[PDB]
């Protein structure tokens, strides 16, 4: 049973590195980045054992270690919460980061700051792990703002390039609104439940969970990219590619909904909650479908795709199917991590243009990366029968049925379809036409770092979703009796949009002069510029009102010194005349004997 | 306590009689040796506040604040050098003497039992600071912002003596222990009005509430770095402290009387938090920051939940170290290029690659990062205020977002984005700078392990 | 070796392992090997430290506090009695605090033990929880920053009077 | 040194406009610029006599090393630089569309019209007379 | 914003605007352009000092003649503020009511 | 890495190469000194084209103001030579 | 603008600097941080709360074992108290 | 500002937006050819006002041809680079002070660097003389920097020898 004490070993196996990154200050020059990588794998196998132990006997034991202060009636310590959410997730996180770190050893080899870079990226991983293993909601909060500020630093990896650090600042801003929601949920849990302890909140189910759980909706929408707050991703591209990979797959934007999954028994009820869920995750699916197309930076396409995914997962928290979502988070991590970590092969291999215009055809000394792009593309299409199918298709089957408000069904359909048409875009451009781009081919695929990275990630991917497939101890009744026309539409929509977009950008006739109004609203009628610029001016307006209270404050104090200016007149009321104060003090002195005569 | 009063008083002639060039060594040394016993001061236990002597005692809150003071002298004095490092000896011994005497009256104030001894030692604390910042403040036109600054204090700060002496002859003893157990309810009417308002506004002038906050910025831009770490790490916590104690009485009154001030602090938290976003001249940013956190403190004081105090005091200490340090960063940047204006230079991730870590680390500790004591205190305060009004979290968390924005904006455009390349002066770091930064953060990060020292009397 | 009936450990109810199919032994190789590698090499050390401790014993005592008249027998003023009363009031208070901690932890461990059964077997302990926390809720809850005895005794006066009118309207 | 006149107070009529042209931009429309400072000032709103400018984009275009974004030039700073550079928008033609977004909110309110109405479970929907819906309603009998 | 009308520039505006504008400019470009050895410290340019001093609010302490000013400031701190006074006092008193009567359904509240 | 730099030999071979691919004038006279307009009398709009497609050869920079006055090939090689990092 | 030639370099003018960093790094980093941090790390039980745990355990065990309902509210026995009258 | 760069700019960025329009580069070709004729019929008339007029018409008709994300080659300001490496540029006045140990870490660099320090320490008087001589009163008219006639350096050189891009 104490092999789960080895599970609380692996976290310190991760803890080990930064200590090496500080104390010795020389042998790090020996290529520790390799060393960090090895620590990640050690955490992968040593983290793999507990999963097996669980999936035979279950047996999830929470440990409190030594308690954190006391205060009044609630002693909050810290914990590591083995939920099978943690048990199953952490090997995925460590695995994908194994990939991204080896790939990074290929990506940053020129950068002189590489060591520091791994210090960060690793530390980011620590914040994730400590988030997804925690129950006690204060420790959640810790991992929450930890991964947040780590997003700030990593997206801000490049000092200078005002664009970059600016994007970073917008990101951390949105995280902080998600925070206001989160600490709302915390406070409510105090006053009403006299704790935040993720066990105790589960035990006593509040009759009224409305307000706090709404707060949880907000906190989820902050990080998760959800609607009403978009701009996170597309400017979050400004970070270096590997950081972007790790950012959209295993961490952050998934850790937004990971909280809602964490509280799932509390969101079982208040159909107000599921209502808002599918009222919103929907809006991100079709919204990002409407605003995603035609923007020509490959990395950015990948971004908006992950946004649409996240929408679909929010919808999966809709109704009640939290586990299906959870599985789709893991699978999604594999697939899109693959997709980025290949797109870097494209970019850096090309020099770097990273625009979908130019680019070229599929196979030009690029066999393995393109293979990764139709494994990952063909993958993220919704799969025909492949791994992620075990997520997305089940998702649209159950969501396709029962009590959904039904505005979400069409949402699912055209959503997934436009995902497929993203794929058709990146193939019909990056993989299709004979090469057109800046000449002097520099391209190289030859290096064990990439091939080994993408290698392991794809070998795993196709075989990982299959292990996750039927090791998922059954948590509910699957539909599994699926009616005609409510069954046959899963794959079928992916083929209707597959064919439709196919003929859209295939056999294109003369293209010149005008384009549509929708293409100008496909980039957008600003949801980026309107909110960022508009919402940027308002605080300055409040600085003008601040000049009103400040100028009125020193204008009132200037009314006291103006009362000291004309109070000097109360001194200057003296006429300095000996016939004035002498004889007036004599007359008014006889008026002191007049007032003293009657006083 | 007297064992802490002698050693500094002896630390005065240590300064005065000494060979030239050893004054900093002697003072720093023996002052840290004081700090050890300041750390001895914690016996505090159980229920009764320890009482050293019938004249002055210590409960919890006085103990953390005091430890912070006696810890803060050696770091302060340590920091003040090289601001000058050229003068006649008399200037040096005069300045160190003044810092000493100031510390003495501070210890008097925090330890003081009886509120009149507290008050005498109160203005007696204000004078030495004034002499510091005015006699040499780098004096931009001098603003005369020390002197009528002392008028900002005394203007409405004198009548609290009146109200006190009233409390004296009505109830007899002004000993705080016996003012406790004898406190009797005071109904809401017009006499209790002018009284409550007297004491309240009297201390509220010190921790600036948004109405009076014009007090700080000028006084704190004109201050030499020693006078700054004096000012905003401590001299506000005096007002908030005495506030903590004299709110013992005024029991029902503070409700109907509190409400307007609470409103003003909840709005001014956001306002000040805004105006500090857009300004130039870095030295002001951290000032208005102090105004913001102190507004949050007042909010915590008036609502009387114990949570409110725990988070409150935690915010006193954490904001003390954080704000203090961050000032000292502004100064360490100022000696490099003579500006005070933020936007002037930039870069310093390239250059001074270490000084980054202290900028980052400190700014994060003012960003309310979860394990940091600043977020412990701020967090409990937000809990209390949400308990008081379910609605106020819009304003509170909105301060969370703004404080995030400027606190992380300072971290940039001083420290990042380009080197202005017409500079060619800045000399890489120092060992002293690293010593100062370290002596600030390292305890602020360690306290994030065993905080139960710094949480308030109620715990 | 904590006091057992304070912190219940229910029956362990461990199931009997059935192989049920003939395959490799994926964890058990490493549960035995672990119990070879990490069990004894630590166990020797903990035991050695044990005997090292045991060669020289210590005795440290849990303190006691006697009782006093508390708030009643003190006159309206003349603190010299009051100080004892109200400070020990504060002690007993913190004691009640830690009682609340104990119950509140029993509930958590209860749900974690049950598993998916959340409303089955925690009913008793949750019940006594609502009992105690309603007691604390009634007594100490709303007083304020500055509280000693006078205010607790005060609130108790308040409830006694409100319930005395409530029991005249009981007629 | 900081000269006796480094800035500010306007309002002397005849030669102060040219004086403000000095120490700042000086030209025909620049005399009208220092003048535009005292015209924008008008009755005192806490703005001193510092010169004026517009919000248009002078931005990075590769030559001339323009204003305070990257400063090789010593001309006036206007009032902007605390707004522009790092985080801002300033000037462009812009789409200026308040419809499309609010007409996605059209999608939302369309939903909330779908909110009281519903899709159902099985198999199909809207023959409806007063048909059943889930609550299972009348009687029970068979035999 | 949106360069338009493609101004014909006339004659004066050509001669005046060109010659005078780039006149003063190149004067100051070459001015700070010296960039010799032997300067250790900052280049100190009198620009942006005017920025700082003016943005320190030079007209703040003097006065604020009425005009529309007291209306913009007073109404600027009027409508939202005092209304928030009224709403926190409102919800305050409501909270006190539902505590003192009926039920707020606090049940276990405790730490507060 | 993105290893290969553009050296003087290389860039020479490139500007030279593409200008030899320009059809409307012949490889007959092409030399770094050979005048980029006066010799060939090419349209100035057409030199805007040359700098266009040559920028699309090397893919960077070339602001309009500096692109205006370029002319002779050796000069173009020079601009790319200081803008890129070229000399030994 | 005095700067230093930066012959080595530190706090103050030469040859006393080494002693300066020695006293400030030693008394500042060594003694108070490490020593003090061990002091307040574990000092005697602070605020008595450990004692509170023990006492709580004993008292609760007694309260169940003797059948009394624990935590009776009423901080003072109404058996001894008096009430004002209308 | 002259008709030259006005027309030529509109032509150039017109080709740019046209690049961003189409794909496979051939359709871009013969479309760009139709445009080549569209400006090719032009330019043969020295009539004054007619021309600028028709140009402005091409300014609106061009402004229609802008889709919001025109292709931007990486190095200029744009979503790819514009100083990705900017944290790597350390000015040569830094390293003027390193520790004499590390100043001995690379013994032969500072040799030649010292030949530069003397190159431009011996200089700047020749510079100031030549400049103070040449400048017309105020130096208003010229943003340029004319060379040196005598054998030696070009006078305002120092910053123009730069830290290079990466
Ligand atoms: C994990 C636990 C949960 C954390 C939750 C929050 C996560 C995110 C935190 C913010 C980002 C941190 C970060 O990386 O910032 C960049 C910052 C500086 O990185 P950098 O400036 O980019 O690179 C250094 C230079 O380029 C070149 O310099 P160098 O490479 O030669 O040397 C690097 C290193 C050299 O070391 C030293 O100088 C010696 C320090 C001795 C400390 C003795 C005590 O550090 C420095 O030189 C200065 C920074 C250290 C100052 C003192 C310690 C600050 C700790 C900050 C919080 C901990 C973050 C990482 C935690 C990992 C788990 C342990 O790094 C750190 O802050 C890491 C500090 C590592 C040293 C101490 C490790 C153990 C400390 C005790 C436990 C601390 C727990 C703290 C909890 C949180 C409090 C707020
Ligand atoms: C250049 C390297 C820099 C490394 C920086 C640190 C990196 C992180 C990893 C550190 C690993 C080594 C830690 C020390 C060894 C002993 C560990 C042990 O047996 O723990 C269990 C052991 C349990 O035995 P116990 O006596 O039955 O339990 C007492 C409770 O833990 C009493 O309950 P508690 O609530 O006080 O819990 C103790 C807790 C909390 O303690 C605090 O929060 C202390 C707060 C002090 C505030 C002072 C304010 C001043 C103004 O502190 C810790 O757990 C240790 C972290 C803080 C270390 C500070 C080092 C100096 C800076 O823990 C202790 O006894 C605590 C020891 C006292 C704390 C200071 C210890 C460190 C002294 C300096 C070492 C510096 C690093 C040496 C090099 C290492 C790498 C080559």
């Amino acid at each position: 049973m104490n092999l789960f004490s080895s599970l609380t070993l692996v976290t310190l196996i991760l803890l080990t590195m930064p200590i090496a990154a500080i104390n010795f200050n020389t042998h790090k020059f020996t290529n520790y980045p390799l060393y960090v990588k090895t620590t990640i794998s050690c955490a992968f196998i040593t983290s793999m054992i507990p999963t097996m132990m669980f999936i035979h006997t279950g047996q999830e034991m929470i440990i409190s270690n030594w308690h954190w202060l006391t205060i009044q009636t609630l002693k909050l310590s810290l914990s590591f919460k083995m939920d099978f959410f943690s048990m199953m997730f952490v090997p995925v996180a460590l695995f994908v980061t194994w990939s991204i770190m080896e790939f990074s050893m290929w990506y940053m080899h020129s950068d002189p700051n590489i060591n520091q870079f791994f210090k960060y990226l690793l530390l980011f991983l620590i914040t994730m792990l400590i988030l997804v293993t925690a129950n006690n909601l204060f420790q959640l909060f810790i991992g929450w703002e930890g991964v947040g500020i780590m997003s700030f630093l990593l997206i801000g990896w490049w000092y200078g390039r005002t664009d970059a650090n600016t994007a970073a600042l917008q990101a951390i801003l949105y995280n902080r609104i998600g925070d206001i929601g989160f600490i709302l949920a915390m406070a409510w849990f105090l006053i009403n439940l006299n704790t935040w302890d993720l066990q105790q909140i589960f035990m006593l189910n509040p009759n009224d969970s409305n307000l706090p759980l709404m707060g949880l909706i907000l906190a989820a929408t902050g990080k998760s990219a959800q609607f009403g707050l978009h701009p996170w991703l597309p400017s979050a591209m400004e970070g270096p590619t590997p950081v972007s990979a790790l950012l959209h797959s295993s961490t952050m934007v998934v850790a937004g909904i990971f909280l809602l999954i964490r509280f799932y028994p509390l969101t079982e009820n208040n159909k107000f909650g599921q209502s808002i869920m599918l009222c919103l995750g929907a809006m991100t699916t079709l919204f990002t479908a409407m605003c995603a197309l035609t923007q020509n930076d490959i990395k950015k396409i990948i971004a908006f795709s992950t946004s649409s995914q996240l929408g679909l997962m929010m919808v999966t928290i809709g109704i009640n199917q939290p586990h299906l979502a959870f599985l789709h988070i893991c699978t999604h991590a594999f697939f899109k991590a693959m997709l980025f970590m290949c797109s870097g092969s494209i970019i850096h291999s090309l020099n770097d243009e990273q625009d979908i215009r130019k680019m070229g055809g599929l196979f030009k000394a690029m066999p393995f990366t393109t293979t990764a792009l139709i494994i990952g593309s063909l993958a993220l299409t919704g799969m025909p029968f492949l791994t992620g199918f075990y997520s997305k298709d089940l998702i649209i089957e159950s969501a396709n049925t029962s009590y959904t408000n039904a505005w979400a069904l069409l949402m699912t359909l055209v959503a997934t379809s436009f995902t497929a048409i993203y794929s058709t875009r990146i193939i019909f451009f990056a993989l299709l036409g004979q090469p057109r781009f800046p000449t002097l081919i520099n391209i190289n695929e030859n290096n064990p770092f990439l091939i080994n990275s993408i290698k392991r990630l794809l070998i795993g991917s196709l075989f990982a979703g299959f292990i996750i497939s039927n090791n998922i101890p059954p948590m509910t009744i699957p539909q599994m009796t699926m009616p005609h026309y409510l069954k046959m539409t899963a794959l079928t929509v992916t083929i209707l949009g597959f064919i439709l977009a196919l003929e859209i950008s295939n056999t294109t006739h003369y293209l010149k002069f005008n384009y549509p109004s929708n293409t100008f609203k496909f980039s957008n009628l600003l949801g980026y510029y309107p909110t960022i610029m508009h919402r940027l001016t308002p605080y300055m307006n409040l600085t003008m009102s601040q000049k009103s209270a400040s100028s009125l404050l020193d204008l009132i104090w200037l009314e006291t010194i103006l009362p000291k200016t004309i109070s000097l007149a109360q001194m200057k009321m003296s006429t300095t005349i000996t016939s004035q104060k002498g004889l007036i003090k004599l007359y008014f002195l006889s008026f002191l004997i007049t007032i003293l005569i009657s006083t | 306590m007297l064992k802490y009063i002698i050693p500094t008083m002896m630390l005065m002639p240590l300064t005065w009689l000494s060979k030239n060039s050893m004054i900093w060594i002697n003072t720093t040394l023996h002052s840290l040796l004081i700090s050890l016993t300041s750390l001895l001061l914690l016996n505090q236990f159980g229920d009764n506040s320890l009482n050293f002597s019938l004249t002055f005692f210590s409960d919890s809150l006085s103990t953390p604040l005091l430890i912070l003071t006696m810890w803060l002298l050696p770091l302060m004095l340590m920091a003040s050098q090289h601001h000058l490092s050229k003068e006649n000896l008399a200037r040096k011994k005069l300045f160190i003497s003044m810092l000493i005497l100031l510390q003495l009256f501070l210890i008097m104030t925090f330890t003081a039992t009886e509120l009149i001894f507290f008050y005498i030692m109160f203005e007696a604390t204000l004078v030495p600071t004034l002499i510091i910042i005015t006699r040499w403040g780098n004096q931009t036109e001098r603003l005369n912002a020390g002197l009528y600054f002392l008028f900002y204090t005394l203007a409405g700060s004198l009548p609290l003596l009146v109200a006190l002496i009233y409390i004296q002859n009505t109830m007899g003893s002004l000993n705080f222990l016996i003012l406790q157990y004898w406190v009797q309810p005071m109904p809401n009417s017009w006499s209790n009005t002018f009284m409550w308002l007297a004491c309240m506004m009297a201390f509220m002038v010190k921790m600036p509430l948004y109405g009076l906050h014009l007090w700080l910025p000028k006084a704190h831009v004109e201050a030499p770095i020693a006078g700054s770490m004096v000012l905003a790490a401590i001299l506000l916590k005096l007002g908030g402290y005495g506030m903590m104690r004299i709110t013992l009485l005024l029991n029902p009154i503070t409700d109907f009387m509190a409400y307007p001030f609470i409103m003003l602090s909840l709005w001014g938290m956001i306002m000040t938090s805004s105006i500090c976003l857009r300004q130039t001249d870095l030295k002001s940013l951290i000032a208005y920051s102090s105004v913001s956190h102190m507004a949050l403190v007042i909010v915590a004081i008036l609502i009387q939940t114990p949570w409110s105090y725990m988070g409150a005091t935690a915010l006193m200490i954490a904001h003390g170290l954080t704000s203090s340090m961050l000032f000292c960063l502004a100064n360490s940047n100022y000696e490099r290029v003579h500006s005070r204006t933020m936007i002037l230079a930039r870069g310093l991730q390239t250059l001074l690659p270490l000084m980054a870590a202290w900028w980052l680390l400190a700014s994060l500790t003012n960003l309310a990062l979860p394990p940091s004591i600043n977020l412990i205190g701020e967090l409990f305060v937000v809990m209390s205020t949400f308990s008081w009004s379910n609605i106020t979290i819009i304003l509170m968390g909105l301060n969370m977002v703004i404080t995030a924005l400027y606190s992380l904006y300072m971290l940039i455009t001083t420290q990042r984005g380009k080197h202005t390349h017409h500079i060619n002066n800045i000399l890489p770091s120092f060992t002293r700078e690293n010593a100062l930064m370290s002596l600030h953060m390292l305890p602020l990060l360690l306290l994030s392990l065993n905080p139960k020292i710094i949480l308030g009397p109620l715990y | 070796s904590w006091d057992k009936d304070v912190y219940p450990e229910p029956p362990r109810r461990t199931p009997a392992p059935s192989p049920q199919t003939s395959l490799p032994n994926p964890i058990t190789y490493l549960t035995k090997a672990f119990d070879l590698l990490v069990d004894r090499p630590v166990t020797l050390v903990r035991e050695f430290i044990e005997r090292q401790h045991a060669k020289n014993k210590y005795y440290y005592y849990h303190r006691e506090f006697r009782r006093v008249p508390d708030i009643t027998e003190c006159h309206e003023k003349d603190v010299l009695c009051m100080f004892e009363a109200e400070m020990q009031w504060k002690r007993d208070y913190k004691v009640d605090q830690e009682i609340v901690n104990i119950i509140q932890e029993r509930l958590k461990a209860c749900q974690q033990r049950e598993g998916e059964s959340h409303r089955q077997n925690c009913a008793k302990e949750l019940q006594q929880f609502t009992q105690v926390v309603k007691a604390y809720q009634d007594r100490y809850h709303d007083l304020g920053a500055h509280y000693s005895a006078r205010k607790c005794l005060a609130k108790q006066k308040q409830r006694m009077l409100a319930e005395r009118k409530a029991t005249k309207e009981a007629a | 040194a900081s000269h006796i006149t480094k800035d500010m107070l306007p309002g002397p009529y005849p030669k102060t406009p040219e004086e403000r042209a000095a120490a700042a931009k000086k030209y025909n429309m620049r005399v009208e610029d220092y003048e535009p400072y005292p015209d924008d000032g008008m009755g005192y709103g806490d703005y001193p006599k510092l010169p004026d400018r517009s919000q248009q984009e002078r931005d990075p275009w590769y030559d001339w090393d323009h204003p305070d974004l990257r400063l090789n030039w010593g001309e006036p700073m206007h009032w902007d630089l605390d707004m522009y550079i790092r985080n801002r928008v300033d000037t462009s033609p812009t789409p200026v569309n308040w419809n499309l977004m609010c007409k996605h909110l059209f999608g939302f309110v369309a939903f909330m019209l779908f909110m009281f109405w519903v899709g159902e479970t099985y198999p199909t929907y809207q023959p409806v007379g007063p048909k059943q819906y889930p609550y299972n309603n009348l009687y029970l009998e068979r035999g | 914003l949106d360069p338009a009308e493609y101004d014909i520039s006339s004659e004066t505006r050509k001669a005046q605007a060109e010659r005078l504008a780039i006149r003063s400019r190149l004067k100051r470009e070459y001015q700070l352009q010296y960039n010799d050895p032997s300067r250790r410290g900052v280049v100190e340019d009198p620009a942006l000092i005017r920025w700082t001093c003016a943005r320190s609010a030079n007209v703040y302490p003097n006065f604020r003649p009425n005009t529309k000013t007291s209306l913009l400031g007073a109404l600027f701190g009027i409508g939202p503020l005092i209304f928030w006074y009224y709403v926190f006092k409102t919800d305050r008193d409501r909270k006190e009511k539902l505590i003192q009567e009926g039920k707020l359904d606090r049940t276990f509240n405790i730490s507060y | 890495s993105d290893a290969p730099p553009l050296t003087l030999e290389g860039i020479k071979d490139r500007v030279l190469y593409v200008l030899k691919l320009y059809d409307k004038i012949d490889p007959e006279k092409l030399s770094v000194n050979s005048h980029f307009m006066k010799d060939l009398g090419l349209d100035s709009l057409d030199q805007v084209e040359i700098i266009m497609a040559m920028e699309d050869e090397f893919g960077f920079e070339i602001p309009d103001i500096d692109a205006e006055k370029l002319m002779c090939p050796q000069e173009i090689v020079d601009y790319i030579a200081d803008k890129k990092d070229v000399y030994e | 603008y005095e700067k230093n030639p930066d012959s080595h370099g530190y706090d103050k003018d030469p040859a006393v600097d080494v002693w300066n960093m020695r006293v400030v790094f030693f008394f500042g980093f060594s003694i108070v941080l490490v020593l003090g941090s061990t002091f307040v790390a574990y000092l005697p039980d602070y605020r008595m709360q450990e004692w509170a745990r023990r006492e709580a355990e004993r008292l609760v065990k007694y309260r169940e074992a003797h059948g009394l309902p624990l935590m009776e509210s009423n901080c003072f026995d109404p058996s001894k108290i008096q009430l004002p009258e209308d | 500002l002259t008709h030259q760069q006005k027309v030529l700019q509109l032509y150039k960025r017109a080709l740019r937006h046209l690049e961003s329009r189409c794909v496979h580069r051939d359709k871009y070709r013969y479309f760009a050819c139709l445009l080549r004729a569209r400006f090719d019929e032009h330019k043969n008339e020295k009539d004054m006002v007619k021309a600028t007029q028709l140009l402005r018409e091409a300014e609106k008709e061009f402004w229609h041809g802008q889709h919001p994300q025109p292709y931007i080659f990486p190095e200029s300001p744009g979503g790819t680079s514009y100083e990705r490496y900017e944290c790597y540029k350390v000015p040569e006045w830094c390293l003027d002070d390193w520790h004499p140990s590390e100043k001995a870490m690379y013994p032969d660099y500072f040799a030649k660097r010292e030949q530069w320090k003397k190159l431009r320490r011996e200089s700047w008087e020749r510079e100031v003389k030549q400049l103070q001589e040449e400048t017309p009163v105020g130096g208003p008219r010229t943003e340029a920097l004319p060379p040196a006639r005598k054998q030696g350096d070009l006078p305002p050189l120092w910053w123009h020898i730069v830290t290079r891009p990466r």
